[PDB]
Order: structure tokens, then sequence, then C-alpha cells
């Protein structure tokens, strides 16, 4: 149902790079010495009991 | 019951310890192979050592072979 009731950003016109929608997720996530890449999603560290 | 499910969940909490135990077992089975190969290492490298060290390491049993050449000069 939602696919035929929502609006979509790609159905609408923009002309300049400054008008592109802004990401929802924050830039400020990963930290530490000599870490170039500052953004990740998934990890496989194990769960507790 | 919560209690029983908790016990069943917790049964495997100590995975890493069991894996260390496995390390111990397999290394105990494996490590005696060092004796054959150690003897052969020493076998090959014995004639490279100084004559004195050959005499010492064999508690004086080993001595220069006697082939009837290079005897003393009066
Ligand atoms: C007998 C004589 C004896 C003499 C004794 C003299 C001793 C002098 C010792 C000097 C020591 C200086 C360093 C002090 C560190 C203090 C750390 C601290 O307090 O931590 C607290 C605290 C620790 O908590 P934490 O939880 O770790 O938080 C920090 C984060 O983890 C951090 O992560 P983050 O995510 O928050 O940040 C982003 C992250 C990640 O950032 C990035 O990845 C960005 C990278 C961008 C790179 C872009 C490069 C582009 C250009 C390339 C050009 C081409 C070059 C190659 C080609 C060239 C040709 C060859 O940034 C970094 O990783 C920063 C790295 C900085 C490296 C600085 C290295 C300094 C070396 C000094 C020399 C030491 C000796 C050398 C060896 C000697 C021989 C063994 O850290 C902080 O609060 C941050 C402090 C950061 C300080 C950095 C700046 C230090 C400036 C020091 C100036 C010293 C001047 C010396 C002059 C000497 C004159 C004689
Ligand atoms: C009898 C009845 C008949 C029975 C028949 C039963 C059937 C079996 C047969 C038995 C009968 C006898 C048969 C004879 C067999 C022996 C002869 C023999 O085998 O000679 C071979 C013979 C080798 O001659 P050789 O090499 O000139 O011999 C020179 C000697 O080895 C001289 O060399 P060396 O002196 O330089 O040797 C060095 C040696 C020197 O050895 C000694 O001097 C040892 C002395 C031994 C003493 C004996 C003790 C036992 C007796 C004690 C008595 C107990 C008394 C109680 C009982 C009675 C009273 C109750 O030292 C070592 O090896 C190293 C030392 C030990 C290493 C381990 C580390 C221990 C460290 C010690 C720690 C403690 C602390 C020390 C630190 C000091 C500070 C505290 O063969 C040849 O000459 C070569 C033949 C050519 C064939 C080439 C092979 C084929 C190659 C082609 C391959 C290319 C094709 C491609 C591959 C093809 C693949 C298929
Ligand atoms: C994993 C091991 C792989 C081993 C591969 C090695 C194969 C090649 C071995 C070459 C040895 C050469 C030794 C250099 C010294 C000169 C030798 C020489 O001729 O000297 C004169 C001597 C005789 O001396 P001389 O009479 O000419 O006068 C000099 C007198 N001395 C020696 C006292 C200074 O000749 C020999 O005795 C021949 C040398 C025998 C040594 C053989 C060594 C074999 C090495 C294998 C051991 C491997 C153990 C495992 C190690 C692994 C560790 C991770």
């Amino acid at each position: 149902l939602e696919e035929e009731q929502q609006r979509k950003h790609l159905d609408q016109e923009v002309t300049d790079v400054s008008q592109l929608v802004e990401p929802v997720s924050s830039p400020h996530q990963t930290e530490g010495w000599f870490k170039r890449l500052r953004y990740w999603h998934y990890k496989e560290t194990a769960e507790p009991t | 019951s919560r209690a029983v499910y908790a016990k069943l969940w917790a049964s495997t909490a100590q995975y890493t310890q069991r894996r260390h135990y496995a390390w111990y077992q397999i290394w105990s089975r494996v490590i005696p192979w060092s004796v054959p190969w150690g003897i052969f290492a020493m076998w090959m490298v014995f004639p490279a050592m100084p004559v004195e060290y050959r005499q010492a390491l064999t508690f004086g049993i080993w001595q220069k072979p006697n082939i009837g050449t290079h005897g003393p000069d009066p």
C-alpha cells in the first residue's frame, strides 16, 4: 500500500547540488587514531546471553 | 519457564574457554614430534661444531676418527 500512497524525492525537480536532500544519519559516529573512514553500518561482534 | 530457558541459553556462554581447552589438547598430541626432528637437526649440525664441543657434548665418547694419516712428526 505505502508504495502507492507516499511521495518520492525522485519524482520532483531540482537543478543545483545545493538542493539535494540532506542525509538523516549523523556524520559523527566512528572515532579513533588513524581511522580515515568515519561511517559504518554493520558488525559481527557477538551477543551476550 | 524462564529459569529453564535461561539455563539452556547459558549452556554455551563459555565458548572461548572450551576453544582454549581444544588448543591445549591438540598441542599436547602434536608437540612430541619435536624429538625426532630435533635429533635430526642435531645430527646434521654436529660436524659443524668445534672439535672441543663435539667432544664435550658426547661426554668425551666422540674422538677424531683414526684412519692412519696425519700422525705426529718427531
Ligand atoms: C633526548 C630528547 C628527548 C626529546 C623528547 C621530545 C618528545 C616530544 C613528543 C611529542 C608528542 C606529540 C603528540 C602528543 C599526543 C597527545 C595525545 C593526547 O593528549 O591524547 C589525549 C586524547 C586521547 O583520548 P582518545 O580517546 O584517544 O581520543 C583521541 C582520538 O582517539 C583521536 O581520534 P579522532 O577520531 O578524535 O581524530 C581523528 C584522527 C584520524 O585522523 C585522520 O585519519 C586524518 C588524517 C589526515 C591526513 C592527511 C594527509 C594529507 C597530506 C599528505 C602529504 C604527503 C606526505 C607524504 C610524502 C612526503 C614525503 C616523504 O586523528 C588522528 O589520528 C590524529 C593523528 C595525529 C598524529 C600526530 C603525530 C605527531 C608525531 C610527532 C613526532 C613524534 C616522534 C616521531 C617518531 C620518532 C622516532 C621513533 O586525545 C585527544 O584528546 C586528541 C589529541 C590529539 C592531538 C594531536 C596533535 C598533537 C600535536 C603535538 C605537537 C608536538 C610538537 C613537538 C615538537 C618537538 C620539538 C622538539
Ligand atoms: C649386530 C647383529 C646384526 C643385527 C641385524 C639386524 C638388522 C638391522 C641391522 C643391524 C646391524 C648393523 C647394520 C649397520 C648399520 C649402521 C651403518 C650405516 O647405516 O651406515 C650408513 C653409512 C653412513 O656412513 P657415514 O655417514 O660415513 O658414518 C659416519 C659416522 O656417522 C660418524 O659420524 P659422526 O661421528 O660425525 O656422528 C656424530 C654423532 C657422534 O656420535 C657419537 O659419538 C655418539 C656416541 C654413541 C655412544 C653409544 C652409547 C650406547 C652404548 C652404551 C653401552 C651401555 C652399557 C650397558 C649395557 C651393557 C652392560 C650391561 O653425534 C650426533 O649424531 C649428534 C649427537 C646427539 C644429538 C642429540 C643432542 C643431544 C645433546 C646432549 C645433551 C647432554 C649435555 C651435553 C653437553 C655437555 C656438557 C654437559 O652409509 C654411507 O656411508 C652412505 C651410503 C650411500 C647411500 C646414499 C643414500 C641414498 C642417496 C640417494 C638419494 C638421491 C635420489 C633421490 C631420492 C631417492 C629417495 C628414494
Ligand atoms: C627447516 C630447516 C631447513 C634446513 C635447510 C638447510 C640445508 C642447507 C644446509 C647448509 C649448511 C651449511 C652450514 C654453513 C657452515 C659451513 C659448513 C661447512 O661445510 O663447514 C665445514 C665443515 C667441516 O669443517 P672443516 O674441516 O672444513 O674446517 C672448518 C672447521 N669448523 C667447522 C670447526 C669451523 O663441514 C661440515 O661439517 C659440513 C657442514 C654440515 C652442516 C649441515 C647443517 C644442516 C642444517 C640443517 C638444520 C636444520 C634444522 C632446523 C632449523 C629450522 C629452524 C626454524
